[PDB]
């Protein structure tokens, strides 16, 4: 049992549904009976990755060098941020799939 | 006139395994909805605003469990129709035991966070953990959920 | 008027006598407004669903009976015969203690909303209370609102 | 009549290193101001009277600074035209290393606290960590500051 | 005043309900407390004037913990040690935790 | 990058088509007059978004003899989730979930 | 020209545990066959020549002697079963322990037309199906 | 011609990043015929049905810190039908725990093959699910291949 | 015809002399088929990208394995490894465990493909049916 | 070029600026057109060491004899405790002006 | 309604059926419209225990004295190798394994 | 059964050709031409002896999470060779513990 729902490619607005925004913007104005939706590029620093009805797009991830940590890929406007061991490190923590904590070479 | 509020507890059916989040008692004991519901472990915000929200969790155990992953987390999130993905709210991330705990004794850490989010109508908050078997039950008093307009 | 009260750790602030903790009511950070105290004991007189709270720093030179601590909250209430527990936290720190004679702290948060009638009352209490650490009312408090 | 509230999150910009306080983002993501300012890492009272403020703080590393005998201070903070030094309010000491051994060093841990104070139009509060290094920022989920009006 | 078998509510001074039963409806001037049995898996064990019966503790497996008793209405479960299980901390009269006997 | 279809759609050839709903798949590509057919998944096989493939996933089973049952039934939209047995609690874990449950003593 | 070629999969009736092969699914998911056929737990035959066959089974389990791994030639030249290809492996604790390992072999044998190529496990219990991705049954001609 | 391909382990094989595995293409045993290849995947240009494979060397001394259970190693396809990879043939190794001497060395190889159906434009790649266990050498040791049946 | 072959673990396989395994050609389930065979290697005729493949079966009653296919040419002096597996074996219990492996490599006219295992004592030869090494033309 | 401002024994009261009260002396009310600041003592248990514009006084700190703790000074309206070691013991971590723990010497 | 088929004794050949070759022997060459199924022995190090229709013998076991193992009946063209344990041992795991005193 | 070339010359189809020196690869096989071309290894690869190869042999790596450093770097004539990093010790070299 779930109640009735709007596509995969749109979002409530009240009692109706509006087109979703594309990865990497976010919402600016909703539609009106006659106005589409209206969105707008995330800034700097931030994103979304999915279609989206989202207000306030997605903060990035800071990858930490304290942590033996730089971007293997830098934050995008579609894409979080994603980190990789700094040179002269190799990985010694693991979180899930993927890096946590690089320690340097002796 | 109301200010929405809520108090959810621990309860056997709390930690279901699944990946998904833990669930809740609603109206037993000192759980309690007063103009907030619940829809498959979430508080589903019904008026709009500004919210405080909660959670406890009590770590424990016999020597630390198999497999532990080195850093666990305890977090609120949102769920929104927004996005297809929960959206983070606030996460401590802990590592409570590892390899040096001594497989004998009993340990016990307890995790509390809160905070102020903005929550539509029909957006949602549920609690996560993300290894499970550290979460000590008892009854109610040592584990919750909560939230209040403010 | 809201009511809403911060109570500050004291120097009476630990009876030693099986009783809970007590809290300085009037100087410096702690007040009530709207709420009466007694005896360790926020007492409510409004009936309502209130947020407390309570933070305690522990510590200690090393570590020498019991290795785990009970920090809680607590009802009394003409309604039962004994305190109800409400809201409550276990820690270990001197059982994973690397050093047994190390200088330690650690500082146990919590807080939730529970339903109060008027005449009831909250207290705080620890185990083992010889683990609290007080200072200047900074570090350990206790403190509620009603919302 | 708005109630007076504000939820501000780790930054990029959050650890200036200077003996200043935190610094905390304010428009982005999850941060938000309503009937608070800020300035220069404090929230800025406009309307006087009684809030309920909080931070988080997350803390880890890859061993400490100073082994066994590293500590932790995480802090708020009154700034007040009254007096001319920093006021404690609320504060939290904590020995993030003191389960660690050298083959066990990389560890995580958070710090909350939370509190009602007074606070007059034009009072300040701030959030200071000593030892700063510790701060593990992310995305603004793990470590923030807030408040509102009770 | 209220006496011991009675309690506070409003103005009132209100007869108490029994052991394994929970106030549903507080006693007015003209109509008397109404009491109700506490549901499965929660308990009040004395005289009371509750209006929400307290929660019963659960034995976690994991501890090495089963219940010893049963929670009741009128009673809290109690904990024991699982079978091929040894008390490590003990707690009142049950254990907070036990440990597996080791095999070869 | 390339040249791509958008979200709603998938290649077909040099041409791009429609996606089918989530618990259907492509039985017939679409051509210049006619649209997308599709066909709903087989009991056992799911397919959670728009998509445009010929074959449904199949749904994980969850294995008693490791202590585990459904706690989600495999649907056409949604793949089944795993959790404990009755009178069984989780002794290990793959992630987020668990992957092996003991019975009490 | 179209070459032979087959992938079967692990499913829900694959572990009949009544001593004989085990089972396979052959067209949903990512199942296929292409001039192979299938009975029983085998692929069989059409066009006779040399095979490529391979099998990955997912071992696995909580705690817990020997596990055989094989693929086997059902033929009627011969009464029983002819041995192709095949592994032991040792299984393998605390009993909250799980452990898993994946056995994989392949190679290359001939096989006339009706001839017939299963796959055998002992113990069976020891098998953890999934999804079909951990546990599979294939061939193609070379 | 009948498309073919091997690729090997190399330095910048393990990114940590949660990505599949990177190979080398070109040099030493490396090599693309009728494939091509684009950040860590097999990319088909013909369509048809094709044995993939790949073998990962695990080892250590000690256990990683931190280690999960279940450690997989598995082939996955990239489609544009499809928002997220599909799995196609993966093993569930538990190589090493706590328990482990963290005073010796020990190995252990993963291989795995099938055959799986790709479309022109379709990728697959290789995913081990903790990076710290995969010892690289110099190409003979960990690879990833693909030839069409 | 595209070559293939698939030769089995026989009595003969383990030498003891610090040289490859050898193996049967012609009885049970061996052949070879546009390939040949001498002193333990399989030898190309017809040059191109061949799959090639060895099982071994491990095993012992109680106690580094290095299991290997290399390639033997006159364009260079010494053996070069292909596709190489390295394996932590084994007090007093029974053990079993099988290396597989298999490749894509291009090999010449006049080319050969070995198979090495060390220690060479760990291999538990049965009937052809456990150890066996082989290829085809892709 | 400067801004003008409440002098230092000035605190700010509205857009006006009023006395400060003296050391161990906390505001009692403010100042008013005609009236001045009216300030009264720190109760015991509370201290503030410098001129203010204060409604309440700052609680002096406890020196704790479980830390190996005493006084080097007790509290007194216009000065917190100082403190030191307990005879018999040594500091084992300063706190930068004060020591925080001492142990003793066997 | 059962369905035809070889004899017990015959095998299949095309669409047709040809005599099984003796135990100990494989079919060299398969039988014709005027020629019997030719059949020729097994080379040593092989076997076959039945009737057969085989193009090729199945190899023989070998008994492995690493393992605590001999032949308790040796290898013929009609039946394989049996193992069991040497002398001054005795088997732990047909025993695929024995020990040493 | 007798080898395609003396010693110093390897098998391309019917001919027989020179060789390439260390650190050099075939870059253009004998044929219409009785000679060889010969072209260095890309960095990254080493041909250790004379040799008829199209292609180079890949370096080792050598593993700091093994506890390795290279104590003799890859060039064009030689292969890495790896050893124990500072303050560690051989323990099979192949690993070194601390
Ligand atoms: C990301 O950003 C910095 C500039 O801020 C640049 O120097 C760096 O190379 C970039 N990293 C990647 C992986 O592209
Ligand atoms: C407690 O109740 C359960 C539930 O039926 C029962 O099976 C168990 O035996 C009881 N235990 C005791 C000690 O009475
Ligand atoms: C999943 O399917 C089974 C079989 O029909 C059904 O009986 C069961 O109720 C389902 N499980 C849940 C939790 O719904
Ligand atoms: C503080 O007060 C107590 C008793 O009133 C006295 O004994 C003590 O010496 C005083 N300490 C100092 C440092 O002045
Ligand atoms: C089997 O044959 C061997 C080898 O010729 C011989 O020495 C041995 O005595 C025979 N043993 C048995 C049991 O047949
Ligand atoms: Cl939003
Ligand atoms: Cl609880
Ligand atoms: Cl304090
Ligand atoms: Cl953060
Ligand atoms: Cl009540
Ligand atoms: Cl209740
Ligand atoms: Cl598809
Ligand atoms: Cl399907
Ligand atoms: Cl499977
Ligand atoms: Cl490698
Ligand atoms: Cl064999
Ligand atoms: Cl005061
Ligand atoms: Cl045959
Ligand atoms: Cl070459």
């Amino acid at each position: 049992r779930s109640l009735p729902s709007c596509k995969e490619d749109e979002y409530p607005v009240g009692s109706e549904c509006c087109p979703k925004c594309s990865p990497g913007y976010r919402v600016k104005e909703a539609c009106g009976e006659l106005t589409g939706t209206v969105c707008e590029p995330c800034p700097p620093g931030t994103y979304i990755a999915h279609l989206n009805g989202l207000s306030k797009c997605l903060q990035c991830q800071m990858c930490d060098p304290a942590m033996g940590l730089r971007a293997s890929r830098n934050c995008s406007r579609t894409e979080n941020a994603v980190c990789g061991c700094s040179p002269g490190h190799f990985c010694i923590v693991q979180d899930g799939d993927h890096c946590a904590a690089c320690r340097a070479y002796a | 006139e109301v200010n929405p509020a809520a108090h959810l507890t621990g309860a056997n059916s709390s930690l279901t395994g699944s990946g998904g989040p833990l669930l809740w008692e609603t109206q037993l004991g000192l759980a309690f909805l007063r103009g907030l519901s619940y829809h498959d472990g979430a508080l589903v915000v019904t008026k709009a605003g500004y919210y405080y929200i909660y959670s406890k969790v009590q770590l424990g155990g016999v020597g630390c469990p198999l497999g532990l992953a080195s850093t666990i987390t305890h977090g609120l999130y949102k769920r929104t129709p927004r996005y297809p993905e929960e959206l983070e709210l606030l996460v401590s991330q802990q590592s409570p035991c590892g390899r040096a705990t001594s497989s004998s004794r009993v340990w016990w850490d307890s995790s509390f966070l809160g905070g102020v989010v903005h929550l539509e109508a029909g957006e949602e908050v549920v609690v996560r953990v993300l290894d499970e078997r550290l979460v000590r039950l008892r009854d109610g008093t040592r584990s919750y959920f909560g939230a209040f307009m403010v």
